[PDB]
């Protein structure tokens, strides 16, 4: 009963009716595997019990890549239709294009060729890997991530170097005008009115390096 | 005979028994209520029968989502036309006490035996986690006094696994075509709660990590699956010759998967490398997007009949489609998407416009 | 006369409506020289470029003078605005001048290109130097060369070969400063 | 390959779906197809005792044998996976003795005892609530006995007794291929030969899905169709040899014309031994 | 299935140490390959300057060479110039001509065959047994002879470094044959040099073709042996990596399987000692 | 767990003082994910690797 | 591994021990013999990782 | 000889073994190191061919024969 | 595998600069110095990290 000792746990943590109340309980459990097995005992029970998996990497953490995200493997089918409407129109963009640079650097390791479209989703993709590190004890709000998302993907921040782009993303929080993010924090979409007036006060930004 | 499901690994290399017991095996996120799910909306819709939905041992988060989306299916209607609902749920999800988890199975084989016996007719019986049942006999067992079998389960186990199992059978007066999805403990195959639910299935669907860790979605082992119905007597010749073809192809790639990983792919034969070709042609083609999975994926479903599937496969197999890309045949309905997605990824990379077309530079007002 | 305009500028063409487009059309010999024949200069006054060869060894790439080569019809040489002359050498001596300093090398035979812009081309096969030749085993040889006649025109041509090498390391071996 | 004998135990020993029920049916068919063809002297009375089956697979099998003829001389024993485990511990013995009527009287049996693992399962079940004390992998002491006491009852009898015989065939399922497994290694032990099926052989359309190599029948080939044994020798050895010059196979470029040969020869002996199923020869 | 694990892990550890030493050993080879390979690159010049450099003639009568490696553990080397070679021999082939195909190495004759088989007509091999020298090359060219073509094509992988081998087509015409057909532009390209032969201008381009012919065979099958041995150097590092990688999950699973299995014997001994005390 | 962990929570820095303890670790079959040094790094804050 | 090459008796020659294999007791001549047939079949076997 | 340890015979052999036996245990260091290496003696570096021939020297030398100890 | 001027003149730095860290992580210390001679030296904190 070590499964039921779990799952007797972790089946508290609902989102209840508005006859209940409608208040939620939100959980957060953390397994520390061994070697990366997450098909050890209670690592394949607590996945067949959670909704969600954040799958920290140990490769990824000492290449410096913190939080170290298995982009691959950390799934979570209960918060698709729980994001914020700003974050998921831009960053649908983002975990595709980092599958494709998943897929050239897990072949292309050999230095075999550079196909020159290949080539250039390499250099995309370290780009949105660099954008999404973070410091810690340091959280963004929702609207400061789905602009430095919208800055890298929207190519942007494209031909920064990417040693730059932990202080290149710290630029563009900085300098794009913060009434911005307060129409977005309330509208919590990036209206057509918007995007409009977000590419362009995105031009007006001093990339380091230029 | 045959129950057409929509999908092309089911329907190719190992089909449904229409009244048989079917079971998805796996483990821990690879798929098996994404894949019960999919059979619910592509079965359940177009039987005529009742359902019966048994939870047992099972997320509550996903029960209540089974019982809102038949509601809004029409499957299950509330309050004074709710007679014309089709499905009946027990629920015996996993924060209840293993007592109950261990006889909710019951319950709702009961439910089923009443339509089988009774009215008469030919239901659908969907088991989410008949290990649950295993589980929690496990748990009750060490308390009822017992020397322990093996890896630490019930010395009952083959016994009440039958006795439950084999109530839930298509008799003369009826037919029961049961799906169960079978959980696997640290994806182990040789544990022997699954080992001892494989003899009581008719079709088995083993949805294994690694080909989830692919891509591949629905993650079905195509080598490791198996059907009673995979019998050219049952099938035709031309479905079984195509399976076997499917799975010789797959095996043969299987037996080259080391020096594939030590010493490169430039080494093997020209038929050897053919033959990897043609297996990840036909692995990526295996898998397909579901109607039940379109809300988190994006891509719309693609429910693919059995002679699409059958005429896809045999192109591939003979080699007709030695032309295209790989993942031309990834996510894909049949043979006709892999052409438009290949001319959908060729005219991507000649994709190039002038002038960035902005008609956004100070909009008037 | 003309009428086939052949080369990689052409050979792309054909090969680029033919072959399959994973494939990069294949480099020539004629990427990786930068010194062509009938192009414009290398002369500049007195020295010009002289490009002493053999297949296992590059001997002089240094610009020279004056070459003294020795062709079938005599030791001719060869001055800064040299007349084009596509040279049958004989086994004899090349000998390199820059002023002063010379460099001799015996060769074995070989042609030696004079190009319309004045790069001179020597193409041996073996150029054995003077200070590494024995004259023991010269005479050695010669004296089987002079004695055998064979039946065959094959040995034979082989013998006459080998007699007019021999006799050639002969004049230039004993009159050596 | 492995010729069989009149009297003899020989294991089908594999994993799961790989064709160990599929050989013991069409050693089922085909004594239907030969008991015409022989005086009564020379006929064999088939049993075939399904322990821990479905009762849809034993029923199966039923109509199938009804299909093709067998059934008038097929006895069926089941104990299905329903049933008590004291009859699924009981039932081969139970088979064994309607099928020692025949070895007794001096005509001939054929026994198959079709999952002997889930006889050893129903066993053990049995023996840990009676508080027996278990042993390697929860089994008891005497599940070596267990075995040894009924595959010893399959005998060639002397012609003072009758000159009966019964040929028992046990099938054992194992786990990924693991033969070293308690109860595969003790049914090895007791047995005569083994019919070691691979699932990697059966996805590579070898069907059945014997593993040459290790399929044994230490009845030799002294109890072989002669003619056969004109043939079988020469094709053992070509087999032998086709499977050590593979692992080398998979360069196909450099041709070597002798072991080419040996390679493409056994390529036409290993397509020979293909065979449809339900269809004996 | 616990043993065998340990064989399997020691089996991979070994090709692990087998295929770093091998990289070492074509390392090794390969840095005193290129001494020779560009010392070998001078002679080719004064040919390809003397001579021009025409690829898309029309001769009617070809000999292509496709110049592979003798061992077969290179990594995609020698199907690169196969494809090549199918790519010129579908680049000249318009007019109907006659085509011999040759190749020096053993991976030339096990991959040519497969694409063409009734034009391919000789196979030259164990070349680089020993070493390569002029007098090999020039009775390679003399067999080549022993045909009348008009036009000679060879392929070879040039080693432009280490990293990077370019695939180089090279042609020589036959001399009075084709030679003086492509140089007459309103006269000839070729009456500026003054022959200073024995005999007559045919006789001296005859030598210099055989002696053209010979040296870019040379420079061919040196480059190609040199660029071999780093693309096995570089392949057997790919290798030795995977090898490792493969070898360091043997080892994670196999102790797994290990504590597992010792768990296991001594849930078994408890349970047994249990049901009698 | 619970024996490593009433050992090892004694070594700590209260107000008064600390406690520094420098521990030899054995890896038993050279397998780090055993749980004797799997439990052990758990409260481990520093390693000092001496290599030969 | 000896019985699958079809060599029979299947004798593993590089597991088989004897008491006899002393050079007191059955001679020096025999012992040689066994002991060079040991190490060529021992060197054979260290060979397989690469000529197969 | 890498896997037999002797944590003592620092300072407890005979001090004429000592003064060749560091010798001798470092140079069969490298000849287990290049030994499943260059099983081949074909294609061969100056100083790996020598370690393994000393390597060779050296094995060779240490085997000895049974009831006779030195 | 290759040889020490191989590689670039940055990579004779990197070399450099590391050969003469590896040489400063050592270390003489105080109570080796009865039979090693030379004193030890405690090294502060702020001398190492100024030091590197
Ligand atoms: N020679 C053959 N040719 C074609 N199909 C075969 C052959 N042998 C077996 N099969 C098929 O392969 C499958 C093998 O199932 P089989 O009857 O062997 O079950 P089993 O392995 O004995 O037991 P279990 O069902 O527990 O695995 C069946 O579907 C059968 O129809
Ligand atoms: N058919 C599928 N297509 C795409 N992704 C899938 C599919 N099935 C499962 N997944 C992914 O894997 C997860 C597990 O799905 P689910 O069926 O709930 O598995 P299980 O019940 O075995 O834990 C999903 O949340 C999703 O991220
Ligand atoms: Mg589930
Ligand atoms: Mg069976």
């Amino acid at each position: 009963d070590v499964f039921y000792l779990h799952s007797r746990l972790l089946e508290r943590a609902a989102k209840l009716s508005k006859e209940l109340g409608g208040g939620s309980l939100t959980a957060f459990p953390v397994i520390e595997t061994q070697a990366g097995d997450v098909s050890a005992y209670i690592a394949t029970n607590v996945i067949s019990i959670t909704d969600g998996q954040i799958f920290l990497e140990t490769e990824l953490f000492y290449k410096g890549i913190r939080p170290a995200l298995n982009v691959g493997l950390s799934v979570s089918r209960v918060g698709s239709a729980a994001q914020f409407p700003g974050m998921k129109q831009v960053a649908g963009t983002l975990k595709l294009e980092l599958a494709q640079y998943r897929e050239v650097a897990a072949f292309a390791q050999f230095g075999s060729d550079l196909d020159a479209a290949t080539q250039y989703v390499l250099e995309r993709g370290a780009r949105l890997t660099e954008m999404l590190k973070q410091k810690q004890f340091a959280p963004i709000p929702i609207e400061r991530q789905t602009v430095a998302v919208y800055a890298a993907t929207k190519g942007f921040l494209d031909k920064v170097r990417v040693q730059d782009i932990v202080a290149a993303e710290e630029a563009v929080i900085s300098q794009v005008n913060p009434a911005v993010f307060k129409i977005l924090k309330a509208n919590g979409k990036i209206t057509p009115a918007l995007d409009a007036h977000l590419k362009a006060e995105l031009r007006k930004v001093k990339l380091p390096g230029a | 005979e045959i129950l057409v499901t929509g999908i092309k690994v089911v329907d190719l290399l190992a089909p449904y028994q229409r009244g048989g017991k079917i079971g998805l095996f796996g483990g821990a996120g690879v798929g098996k209520t994404v894949l019960i799910m999919e059979l619910i909306n592509n079965v359940a819709k177009a039987h005529g029968g009742f359902s019966v939905f048994a939870g047992v041992g099972e997320r509550t988060r996903e029960g209540n989502d089974l019982y809102r989306e038949m509601i809004e299916s029409g499957v299950i209607k509330l309050g004074a036309e709710r007679g014309n609902s089709k499905c009946t749920l027990v629920y015996g999800q996993m924060n209840e006490p293993p007592g109950a988890r261990a006889r909710v199975a019951l319950t709702g084989l009961t439910v089923a035996e009443y339509f089988r016996d009774i009215e008469g007719q030919d239901v659908l019986l969907f088991v989410d986690n008949i290990f649950r049942f295993t589980q929690a006999n496990s748990e009750v067992s060490a308390l009822l006094g017992r020397i322990p079998s093996a890896v630490g389960y019930q010395p009952t186990l083959a016994t009440d696994l039958g006795g439950l199992q084999e109530r839930i059978t298509t008799t003369t007066k009826g037919s029961i075509t049961s799906v169960q999805a079978v959980y696997v403990p640290a994806d182990d195959l040789t544990d022997p709660a699954p080992a001892t639910t494989f003899a009581h299935l008719d079709a088995t669907t083993v949805l294994s990590r690694s080909i989830a860790e692919l891509g591949i979605y629905p993650a079905v082992d195509p080598l490791d699956s198996t059907s009673r119905m995979l019998n050219p007597n049952v099938i035709g010749a031309e479905h079984y010759n195509v399976a076997r073809g499917v799975q010789k192809v797959l095996q043969d790639y299987k037996n080259l998967q080391d020096i594939i990983a030590i010493l490169g792919m430039d080494e093997l034969s020209e038929e050897d490398k053919l033959t990897v070709a043609r297996a990840r042609k036909i692995q990526r083609f295996l898998s397909q997007p579901f109607q039940v999975a379109e809300v988190f994926t994006g891509t719309p479903g693609k429910y693919v009949d059995l002679a699409d599937t059958i005429s896809g496969f045999q192109g591939v197999l003979t080699g007709k489609y030695d032309d295209l890309p790989e993942m031309a045949f990834y996510m894909v309905g049949d043979i006709k998407e892999v052409k438009e997605k290949a001319d959908k990824m060729a005219k991507d990379i000649a994709s190039r416009k002038e002038a960035d077309n902005k008609k956004v530079s100070e909009e008037l007002k | 006369e003309a009428a086939a305009p052949a080369g990689p500028k052409e050979f792309t063409e054909v090969w680029n409506k033919k072959a399959p487009s994973t494939l990069i059309v294949p480099e020539f010999p004629s990427n990786y020289t930068a010194v062509k024949a009938v192009g414009e200069g290398q002369v500049h006054g007195d020295a010009f470029p002289v490009n002493f060869y053999t297949p296992h060894s590059i001997l002089s790439q240094a610009q020279k003078d004056t070459v003294v080569l020795p062709g079938v019809d005599g030791y001719f040489g060869v001055k800064a605005s040299h007349v084009p002359t596509i040279a049958q050498l004989k086994p004899g001596v090349v000998e390199l001048h820059s002023g002063a300093e010379s460099e001799k090398f015996f060769v074995s035979g070989g042609f030696a290109f004079v190009h319309p812009n004045g790069v001179t081309d020597i193409c041996v096969l073996e150029a054995a130097t003077l200070d590494q030749v024995d004259p023991a085993a010269v005479k050695s040889a010669l004296a089987a060369a002079s004695a055998a006649q064979p039946t065959d025109e094959f040995e034979q041509a082989a013998n006459r070969a080998a007699i007019e090498l021999y006799s050639a390391l002969e004049s230039a071996v004993e009159a050596k400063a | 390959l492995v010729p069989i004998g009149r009297g003899q135990r020989e294991l089908i020993i594999g994993d799961r779906q790989t064709g160990k029920t599929a050989v013991a049916i069409d050693a089922i068919i085909h004594q239907k197809n030969c008991n015409e063809q022989v005086p009564k002297a020379q006929r064999v009375y088939c049993v075939y005792v399904a322990v821990g089956q479905k009762r849809s697979t034993v029923a199966q099998l039923v109509k199938l044998f009804t299909q093709t003829g067998a059934m008038r001389y097929t006895i069926m024993v089941s104990a299905t996976a329903s049933d008590a485990a004291p009859l699924q511990f009981l039932a081969p013995y139970s088979g064994c003795a309607m099928a020692e009527y025949f070895r007794d009287t001096g005509k001939h049996g054929l026994i198959i005892y079709d999952d002997l693992s889930k006889q050893s399962v129903a066993y053990r079940q049995m023996s840990l609530l009676l508080r027996r004390p278990p042993g390697r992998e929860a089994f008891p002491g005497d599940v070596f006995y267990l075995h040894s006491r009924l595959l010893e009852r399959a005998a060639k009898l002397s012609k003072e007794l009758g000159g009966g015989s019964l040929t028992a065939f046990p099938v054992i399922e194992t786990q990924a291929g693991d033969v070293s497994a308690y109860i595969a290694t003790n049914v090895i032990s007791i047995t005569d030969g083994q019919i070691f099926l691979e699932t990697e052989l059966f996805y590579k359309g070898i069907r059945p899905a014997l593993n040459v190599g290790l399929s044994v029948s230490r009845v030799g080939s002294a109890a072989q169709f002669p003619g056969m044994k004109q043939v079988a020798g020469t094709l053992k050895l070509e087999l032998a040899q086709y499977r050590e010059v593979a692992a080398f196979a998979q360069f196909g470029s450099d041709l070597d014309a002798a072991t080419q040969y040996v390679l493409e020869r056994g390529a036409r002996l290993t397509e020979m031994l293909k065979q449809k199923q339900f269809a004996p020869i | 299935s616990n043993q065998a694990v340990k064989q399997r892990i020691r089996a991979i550890k070994n090709i692990g140490k087998i295929t770093k030493a091998m990289k070492m050993v074509a390392a090794s080879k390969m840095k005193n390959a290129q001494i020779a390979v560009e010392q070998s690159r001078g002679l080719v010049d004064p040919f390809v300057r003397l001579f021009g450099d025409f690829p898309a003639v029309n001769s009617n009568k070809s000999v292509v060479v496709a110049v592979t490696s003798d061992k077969g553990l290179c990594g995609g080397l020698n199907s690169n110039i196969t494809k090549y070679t199918r790519a010129t021999l579908a680049t000249t082939e318009s007019e109907g001509k006659d085509v011999v195909v040759v190749s020096i190495g053993d991976k030339g004759r096990s991959q040519l065959t497969r694409i063409e088989s009734q034009r391919y007509q000789l196979a030259i091999a164990d070349t680089y047994k020993v070493r390569v020298t002029f007098g090999q090359a020039s009775l390679i060219v003399e067999e080549l002879i022993k045909h009348n073509p008009q036009s000679y094509q060879i392929l070879f992988n040039k080693f432009r470094s280490a990293i990077s081998f370019k695939p180089t087509v090279a042609t020589i015409l036959s001399p009075d044959l084709l030679e003086k057909q492509l140089e007459d532009v309103t006269g000839n390209s070729l009456d500026a040099y003054d022959i200073e032969a024995s005999h007559e201008r045919s006789d001296v381009l005859r030598d210099l073709t055989e002696f053209h012919l010979g040296v870019t065979l040379y420079n061919a099958m040196l480059e190609n042996n040199c660029s071999e041995h780093a693309s096995r150097m570089s392949a057997m590092e790919n290798s030795t990596k995977s090898a490792g990688e493969m070898l360091g999950k043997l080892t994670l699973d196999y102790n797994r399987k290990r504590q597992a299995t010792i768990t296991t014997e001594l849930i078994e001994i408890i349970a047994g000692a249990s049901a009698l005390m």
